[PDB]
């Protein structure tokens, strides 16, 4: 697999290059307005995410069925970590898009949403206090894509993951961090993926409720949702 | 079948 | 404090002897199955483990340094994750089998539950191929307790210090084991990525046993009803 | 809470 032959800096470049763009979306209150906007945004983002995933080294080497599985398992985590990343410079704000910043006071008007808003805001601040770097971020994203569904079903994925770990370390080293600071930062970053997974699961549930409680959902969105059933 | 099958396929 | 002023070896030592005992189920081969009854075994087993987990948490360095409200929060958040990783650890040497207890070995062929079973089985299989060690396991378990649920919120900073502390212990353990720097970093990541899968299994299970409750069938101890309710 | 008291004890 080509991924395994890439150098740390080649790996970082490929990820930066595969990066999707920031898409654009009336202060949303009420389930309809907010969810209409959130789903529409996610719909378009999913098409970019998919073609992004295809440009993550090693991913393309998997069978189509395996690619499908990983995407189905990680899609919401990948959307959320992107949202959290975009919101770093906006404390107490969720930057769904350059023209759509929400705070918790808007999640308040949507049953069982504020709790998840708070979780996302907390992760965002955490990313911030850590001075999380863009190159670090892309590495975390690829890790989520490859890891989240690896046990939901192998060697190949595990090595590529090891490869990505080498890349994170390489980056912190390039940034002048000591050995101790390197393995400490590495652990901190990865501990947040657990929270990312948590927010995805709670979000997935909230969406199932939204689905059955019938805003309209795209067929793609409906399929990604049913994958988690 | 599924839409994801197609989009990834491309 | 004291938790912050411990050597990696002292840290590993504390966690090891703080370990809870392996409890027995009430499983009886001469007794007929049933999805409901078989669930009664699991809930009963889990309820008794919780009482031991509560006292184990108290012996996790730096955990008692926290206010009671923060201790409750961390427990409510991690209780099922901790049962599941303990379960996975117990089942390492039993491929295709989940050792809920010495007298209760189950394989995927049993339950209504299979999906979550396969996730646990897959995780246990992960431990085997990694050759996960007991010293490493107790670290992962204490990390879950402190991480999963993390004004005066300086407690947050305290939890982080302890977490950094345990990270050093993991690395310390891998180094003494003869791993190269690259291998240490890689193994550290591999162990921490597993925690993500444990969180997933916890959330799947939580939503599942929520139905069992509403399904009004399986008995749930008032403590389980509490813990569960914390996630709703 | 049951967990709260258990923690106290
Ligand atoms: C709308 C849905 C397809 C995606 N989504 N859902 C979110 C939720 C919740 F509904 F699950 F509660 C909470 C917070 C953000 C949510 C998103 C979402 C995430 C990132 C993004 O770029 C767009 C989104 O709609
Ligand atoms: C019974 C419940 C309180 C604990 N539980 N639940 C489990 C499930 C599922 F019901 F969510 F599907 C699947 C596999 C294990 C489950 C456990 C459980 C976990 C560890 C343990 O030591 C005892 C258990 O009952």
């Amino acid at each position: 697999s080509l991924a395994l032959s890439l150098t740390a800096d080649q790996m970082v470049s490929a990820l930066l290059d595969a990066e999707p763009p920031i898409l654009y979306s009336t202060r949303p209150f009420s389930e309809a307005s907010m969810m209409g906007l959130l789903t529409n945004l996610a719909d378009r983002e999913l098409v970019h995410m998919i073609n992004w995933a295809k440009r993550v080294p090693g991913f393309v080497d998997l069978t189509l069925h395996d690619q499908v599985h990983l995407l189905e398992c990680a899609w919401l985590e990948i959307l959320m970590i992107g949202l959290v990343w975009r919101s770093m410079e906006h404390p107490g704000k969720l930057l769904f898009a350059p023209n759509l910043l929400l705070d918790r006071n808007q999640g308040k008007c949507v049953e069982g949403m504020v709790e998840i808003f708070d979780m996302l805001l907390a992760t965002s601040s955490r990313f911030r206090m850590m001075n999380l770097q863009g190159e670090e971020f892309v590495c975390l994203k690829s890790i989520i894509l490859l890891n989240s569904g690896v046990y939901t079903f192998k060697d190949h994925i595990h090595r590529v993951l090891d490869k990505i770990t080498d890349t994170l370390i390489h980056l912190m080293a390039k940034a002048g961090l000591t050995l101790q600071q390197q393995h400490q930062r590495l652990a901190q970053l990865l501990l947040i993926l657990s929270h990312i997974r948590h927010m995805s699961n709670k979000g997935m549930e909230h969406l199932y409720s939204m689905k059955c409680k019938n805003v309209p959902l795209s067929d793609l969105l409906l399929e990604m949702l049913d994958a988690h059933r | 079948h599924k839409i994801l099958h197609r989009l990834l396929q491309d």
